[PDB]
RNA sequence: GUAUGUAUUUAUUUUAGAACUAGUUACUAACAUUUUUUUUUUAAAAAAUAAUUAUAUAG
């Protein structure tokens, strides 16, 4: 409830305190790419970002904010949400090819890869914190799919 | 935050010899200040001495043959204690010549400065490393890596940024296409009055100067194939 | 205004301390190149009686 | 500190992992202002001397 994050088209990330209008942290690299989605893991020691180079980088939520890599999906076109398990061991993402990808947060290994009806891609992927092993994906097709 | 080393003549270790070799491979023989900047606690002249006296592979470190050894006694007789001239006459380093002359005619404390340190044998190192030598090899790898200028590095950065900028520009168009509003792609602007757009015309079209044979049906077959490809990219999308 | 004058501040006549040390403050940040740059932030002119 | 470059669209063109922790190096930053002469012994002894500073730097 004190600080917050923003990402922008100019390939940088800034962190502000609540109303200071001074960025206390600039996450900027040379070979970085902009991220259309940010999220914070439930263990609160990390927040991760879905970058434009078809990967997911992850940074600390403690001070001296510093940068694992989640790869195996093509999401360069659209900008796609990501969710986490309600225990904090699983991360789940969507794709431009109508399939979702679930990695294990503890080791960064791609566990499964489940396709979805509808030719159109899938962007918003959200997890149910109470009932475990339950995801919902949806996209430009229009229907709302309840994946296991 | 390092206190200043004003006198930099020391004992050549293994680390500094190896960084001098992998610096001479890249930087070359005649730039010595740029070599000696890479390894601290030594001087540009002492780097030059360590190359020309010891680390050079052209130098002759073997045992003396019998003709060589008699040649040494005779030359040391003719030219009294002119050891650079003698060592030039033997194609051997002068320190080797002096020590072997002492071995013929025969048959350092602590807290002293050794002047002959560049011509003497190296010291192998303790097993792990020292901390300053870890720092030295880190900055030495960092300086032996780079082969670019300022302009070229900025070009790498600008190409990556223009690439990601195009990706965002297509992302918003695909979102508005899903919404049902078709924003056409804007073109880059011309920096001068006759700057050329390359989809309007074949820009300097040269016709292939026809010959004796006839190309009507092959023209029609190509035109069919290209029109069908453009329609397929329009519907299905490549 | 030395330490031997020190009580001159507590006369009846009105007077003010002005101070500028926090007027121009900046924050250092990394650029896209190697060098860093400074951006100004809010300041205060400290005047009290 | 310049040079120089880059950014700023509305008036609608028809359909192997998890956690904890602190300092050492480089580089950069028009961003920021605790006396003089000695002597002597192994902390103490001697001798000595005098109404208060710049907003100015660029290829």
């Amino acid at each position: 409830g004190s600080k917050f994050i923003s990402s922008s088209e100019d390939k940088t990330v800034r962190i502000w305190e609540n109303q200071i209008n001074v960025p206390i942290k600039q996450i900027s690299d040379t070979a970085q790419h902009s991220m259309p989605f940010l999220n914070v893991h439930p263990s609160q020691n990390y927040f991760c970002a879905q970058s434009m180079d078809n990967r997911i980088y992850s940074f600390s939520l403690k001070p001296k904010y510093k940068r694992k890599i989640f790869k195996g999906h093509s999401s360069a076109g659209y900008g796609i949400s990501l969710a986490f398990s309600g225990d904090g061991r699983y991360i789940c993402s969507g794709d431009s090819k109508s399939r979702l990808f679930t990695w294990d947060w503890n080791t960064s290994r791609l566990l499964n890869n489940i396709k979805i009806p509808g030719n159109k891609p899938i962007t918003q992927v959200d997890w149910h914190p109470q009932e475990t092993s339950k995801v919902i994906c949806s996209g430009a097709a229009g229907k709302i799919y309840v994946c296991d | 935050p390092p206190v200043p080393i004003y006198v930099k003549g020391g004992v050549w270790t293994n680390v500094e010899d190896q960084i001098l070799k992998a610096a001479v491979q890249k930087y070359g023989t005649h730039q010595w200040s740029k070599v000696a900047s890479l390894l601290q606690k030594k001087t540009a002249r002492q780097s030059e001495l360590r190359w020309n006296e010891y680390l050079n592979p052209k130098l002759n470190f073997t045992e003396f043959s019998k003709e060589e050894d008699a040649q040494l006694l005779d030359l040391a007789r003719e030219l009294p204690n002119q050891w650079r001239t003698i060592a030039d006459m033997m194609a051997r380093p002068a320190q080797v010549c002096v020590e072997r002359y002492n071995r013929l005619l025969e048959s350092l404390k602590a807290g002293d400065i050794n002047p002959n340190a560049e011509t003497q044998m190296a010291r192998p190192d303790n097993g792990d490393l020292e901390d300053e030598e870890k720092e030295m090899l880190a900055e030495a790898r960092a300086r032996l890596l780079n082969t670019q200028g300022k302009k070229a590095t900025r070009k790498i950065r600008e190409r990556m940024l223009e690439e990601s900028k195009r990706i965002a520009e297509l992302q918003k168009r695909r979102e508005l296409k899903q919404a049902g509003i078709n924003v056409a792609i804007k073109k880059p602007k011309k920096k001068y009055g006759t700057d050329i757009d390359y989809n309007e015309d074949i820009v300097y079209e040269q016709a292939p100067m026809p010959g004796i044979y006839d190309t009507s049906t092959e023209d029609r077959q190509i035109k069919k194939k290209f029109e069908q490809f453009e329609r397929k990219v329009n519907r299905k999308g490549l | 205004l030395n330490s031997s004058n020190y009580a001159e501040l507590f006369n009846n006549d009105i007077k003010l301390f002005v101070d500028d040390t926090n007027v121009y403050r900046v924050t250092v940040h990394k650029t896209f190149e190697g060098n860093v740059a400074t951006k100004a932030i809010n300041g205060c002119i400290f005047t009290l009686n």
